[PDB]
């Protein structure tokens, strides 16, 4: 047990999971019951260690919850709190203290969703407020303030290679193509107007103009922004897909998180390779290893870090 | 009073440091969830199903005073019990139900809900239920918006423009998720408005929509205040307006979002409320004393059926201009009939009928004097308890000149007739007293060329819009009676919380004296009333003007009230189902005045844009004692 100035006991809700390049574990986990509601950032360059609070690289607290992070390249995280701040925590020299560069209480709402976009010198961030924000993470400060939506923003996913495209999708049924460039930058996506809510996104690696979402009733779906209306789709889950994360493989594999607490594995026609009931409570992030394409680590507010072998 | 103001957070850490942090900037209360925001709960499917640990943080945490009267708390934002996937609608039913029953268990005095989009049936219907479980008298404040997100949303998808047609019912829709709501729930006195203020204030007519609603809290939203070059928060001059109409309606100020002056601290916001509340448009007389009696409903004063105390008497005594113009009334009576030549020959017999405890004697006197003119006095009063006071002041002041008569003024048999008889038997409907029948019955003693102060009185009616004033008379229901009888009769009430659909118009005159042959004072009269918005119309308000003499008249008809007579209140007529009104409609109203030898009443009914039921038939539910 060598607990290296962080707290001695972590949160029990784990909300992120993201390894980094060299194959580290960023943990968020908040506290969503109980006398205080807060969070913690952890880095684990044991993987297989976490989530023991002894067996730990680094770890700080935040004032408030962790909605959602990312890394902002190797050193820096940012985060989506509670307290409607962005705050930025980057890695010290040796990588043993994680420290706040800024916080910038600039939503009006919990901020629910933020992702770093191509270049990694802008981010934007997602809210319950309704608006969505991009930011300058150089100046620490908002560049632009859009309220495109007419209900809370679930999630926010940046164009691999464009530094100015993102995704959008929200409770008023709207999936946003942003970019940036445009006078008018956000365009709508999609036709049914009885279609369940989009709660999840991810942009596809390779074809940049494919994107996945899944729906609040556990469907997920295949869209090509060219082929436009036409699309593919499976219902993998039970209930709300959460989450979506591609593999790192050359012909990727696609991830889905649900709060049917279980994890699917899927190929580009979106048929069942892999499942999991490993976890008993939500599935909150999906991390697939940079070393061993093969391994997939999932955290959920059961509090348990498992590391799934995908048969691949 | 200064500004009741609390906080909105949907982030709290630690309640004591959050609840001080918040105390210590001046807040009197906070509203904040009780369960943890993000905290989705399973109640059916397994494994989320038994999640373990505290489903939230112990009410040991705070004082059961604090609970009590510090915080508000709010629904969880997940929980959509109209939701069109089924999971989710059972979800948030079990997950509503366990906020609310929280909020009940800490007996927290108020807790938010939102109306955010136009279908809220099964949320309406679980709060409904919650309502039903327990007789607790906590308070639901309804978040909705003047404007809804939708129609306020940035210009900026392509593909998806802001339509710049003009939507005059459009516009108005967040009224109707309310309205919707509220009927859903029956008019429930623990469902009230939290009123969410934007940015870009709508149209008058929308804000307007909310005139007569329960709004018991308004929400600021940090964002829509604008910076003085100083650095202070402001409020544009139309938002200062709002504010303002909001302050008369005594609601509780809620400030929402995060410190958009980050140099200034949070009660910079506050102290701009308080500010704003202490420089106000001056109150009149009849807005400071008419402070207490708001909506508040009483029984019209019947003083020919009933005995008047001696404090109703000393209230309406309590009314300079009301006596400065029945002196001013006889003045002028008096030069007018005695020519100065005759001024120490002429005697003129004066008879007030219905003298109470004497300032209308006191007035008369006071009018003889400055029109040096010789008067006769008679002093006729029926309430045994204020001939009393008449017969003390007829000894010890009057002398002689006052001839004090304990009697009804239809059965007094007079020993000369009359040169001016003078009354004072008007209510806030003029002839609900029944002066007409009064005066009809003492006519027989007032000379061929007799005058009356008063000549004539005029009623009018207003059609008015009041959810708060419909439901305070629904809450009037008692035992051992028709169980709609408190719609089938006038009340008097200071109008507070309400809207004026139509101008007034005259309803029922009486001219005294009634020289006509065959006196009838029985009335029928149609009321078409133009209405230019969309509106419940829930009952009637009853107003008066009187012509003393000549040009000498009261009034309490608010566009020629007479400057007091502030404890004159108006009349309400209500109607046991309100009836939806839209712009360009005519309201019409039928007000009928009947009689027979014991009794008068009034009946009513709305012939457009649909038809009530006749009101109070045979006065079933309400009569005036002859
Ligand atoms: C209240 C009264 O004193 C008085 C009048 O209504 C009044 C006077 C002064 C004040 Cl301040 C107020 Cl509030 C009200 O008229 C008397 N009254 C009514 C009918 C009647 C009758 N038919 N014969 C004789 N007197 C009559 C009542 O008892």
């Amino acid at each position: 047990n060598l607990p290296p100035n962080a707290p001695a006991c972590m949160e029990r809700q784990l909300e992120a999971a993201r390894y980094r390049s060299d194959g580290a574990l960023l943990l968020g986990a908040s506290s969503l019951s109980g006398r205080c509601w807060a969070g913690s950032l952890w880095l684990f360059k044991d993987p297989c260690a976490a989530p023991n609070e002894g067996f730990c690289s680094a770890g700080v607290q935040t004032e408030a919850g962790v909605a959602d992070l990312t890394w902002v390249g190797e050193r820096g995280i940012l985060v989506a709190s509670d307290s409607g701040a962005v705050e930025l925590w980057e890695l010290d020299e040796n990588e043993t203290l994680i420290v706040s560069k800024f916080c910038k209480y600039e939503h009006d709402d919990i901020v629910s969703t933020v992702s770093v976009l191509s270049s990694g010198t802008q981010a934007v961030s997602g809210s319950k407020d309704i608006c969505i924000k991009v930011w300058d993470l150089a100046q620490q400060v908002v560049l632009s303030s859009y309220r495109a939506h007419a209900a809370q923003v679930t999630c926010v996913a940046a164009s691999p290679h464009k530094d100015s495209v993102f995704l959008s999708c929200s409770e008023d049924n709207r999936i946003l193509l942003w970019d940036t460039r445009c006078p008018k930058p956000a365009s709508q996506i999609g036709c049914s107007a009885p279609g369940y809510l989009p709660t999840s996104l991810a942009w596809h690696p390779q074809q940049s103009e494919v994107f996945v979402f899944g729906d609040e009733n556990g469907t997920v779906s295949l869209v090509d922004t060219k082929s436009t209306s036409c699309v593919l789709s499976s219902a993998v889950h039970s209930q709300c897909v959460t989450g979506l994360v591609f593999s790192p493989h050359s012909v990727p594999f696609l991830a889905s998180l649900s709060e049917d607490c279980s994890l699917a594995v899927l190929d580009s026609s979106l048929s069942e390779l892999f499942r999991s009931q490993a976890h008993r409570d939500f599935v909150r992030d999906a991390t697939w290893s940079p070393l061993n394409h093969s391994l997939l680590t999932t955290v959920g507010w059961d509090h348990q870090v498992v590391h799934h072998v995908v048969p691949t | 009073s200064r500004v009741s103001s609390g906080r909105d957070l949907n982030c709290v850490p630690e309640i004591a440091d959050t609840l001080g942090a918040v105390a210590k900037q001046g807040f009197d209360f906070l509203c904040m969830p009780v369960f943890h925001p993000r905290f989705k709960r399973e109640f059916i499917q397994e494994p989320a199903k038994n999640r373990p640990g505290p489903q939230t943080r112990s009410d040991l945490l705070l004082s059961g005073r604090d609970w009590n009267t510090l915080i508000v708390g709010k629904l969880s934002p997940w929980i959509r019990p109209d939701s069109k996937v089924e999971k989710i609608r059972r979800n948030s039913e079990a997950a509503m139900l366990q906020e609310l029953n929280f909020g009940a268990y800490l007996g927290l005095p108020a807790f938010l809900l939102p109306l955010n989009q136009e279908d809220n049936t099964n949320l309406a219907r679980v709060l409904t239920n919650h309502i039903h479980t327990g007789h607790h008298s906590s308070m639901f404040w309804m978040r909705v918006p003047l404007v809804a997100p939708e129609d306020l949303r940035d210009d900026i998808i392509e593909n998806a423009p802001t339509t710049h047609t003009e939507e005059y019912s459009g516009e108005e829709k967040t009224w109707m998720w309310w309205h919707n709501f509220r009927t859903l729930c029956d008019y429930s006195k623990r469902i009230a408005v939290a009123l969410e203020i934007g940015a870009d204030l709508p149209s008058n007519h929308v804000i307007d929509r909310w005139l007569g609603e329960p709004i018991k809290a308004a929400i600021l939203p940090t964002s829509i205040f604008l910076t003085n070059k100083k650095g202070f928060p402001v409020l544009s001059k139309m938002h200062q307006r709002l504010i303002f109409r909001l302050l008369k309606l005594e609601v509780q100020f809620i400030i929402t979002g995060t410190n958009h002056h980050s140099e200034k601290e949070f009660c910079s916001y506050l102290q701009y409320l308080e500010y704003l509340s202490q420089n106000r448009p001056p109150p009149n007389a009849y807005e400071l004393f008419a402070k207490g009696y708001e909506d508040y409903l009483q029984s019209p004063l019947q003083p020919l059926m009933d005995n008047l105390e001696s404090q109703t008497y000393e209230v309406f005594e309590k009314d300079p201009i009301k006596y400065s113009q029945y002196q001013q009334a006889i003045y002028k009576c008096l030069l007018d009939r005695v020519p100065e030549e005759e001024k120490d020959t002429n005697v003129q017999v004066l008879m007030v009928l219905g003298a109470g405890r004497g300032p209308l004697v006191n007035a008369s006197l006071r009018a003889a004097k400055q029109a040096d003119r010789r008067i006769k006095l008679y002093a006729v009063e029926k309430n045994p308890n204020a001939v009393v006071t008449l017969e003390n002041w007829q000894f010890e002041e009057w002398g002689s000149q006052v001839t004090v008569v304990s009697s009804d003024m239809r059965e007094w048999v007079a020993p000369e007739k009359a040169d001016i008889i003078v009354s004072e038997l008007l209510g806030s409907f003029a002839d609900n007293e029944l002066s007409p029948e009064c005066l009809d019955g003492a006519q027989h003693f007032l000379k061929d060329d007799g005058v009356s102060i008063p000549g004539e009185y005029t009623s009018f009616l207003a059609p008015i819009s009041s959810s708060k004033l419909y439901n305070e008379v629904r809450a009037c229901r008692e035992k051992d009676r028709d169980p709609e009888a408190q719609f089938e009769m006038p009340y008097v009430v200071r109008l507070h919380n309400f809207h004026q659909l139509s101008a007034p118009q005259p309803c029922f005159t009486f001219s005294h004296p009634n020289r006509d042959p065959m006196i009838d004072n029985n009335r029928y009269c149609t009321l078409e009333f133009p209405v230019e918005v969309n509106t419940v119309l829930h009952g009637f308000a009853g107003y008066f003007e009187t012509v003393l003499y000549q040009d000498i008249t009261l009034s309490i008809r608010p566009e020629t009230h007479s400057p007091g007579m502030f404890s004159w209140f108006p009349i309400l007529f209500p109607i046991k189902q309100p009836i939806t009104v839209r712009e360009g409609q005519t309201i019409c109203v039928r007000f009928w005045r009947c009689s027979n030898s014991k009794k008068v009443w009034y009946e009513w009914a709305v012939t457009a844009p649909v038809c009530s039921a006749i009101h109070n038939p045979t006065g079933r539910s309400y009569t005036i004692g002859l």
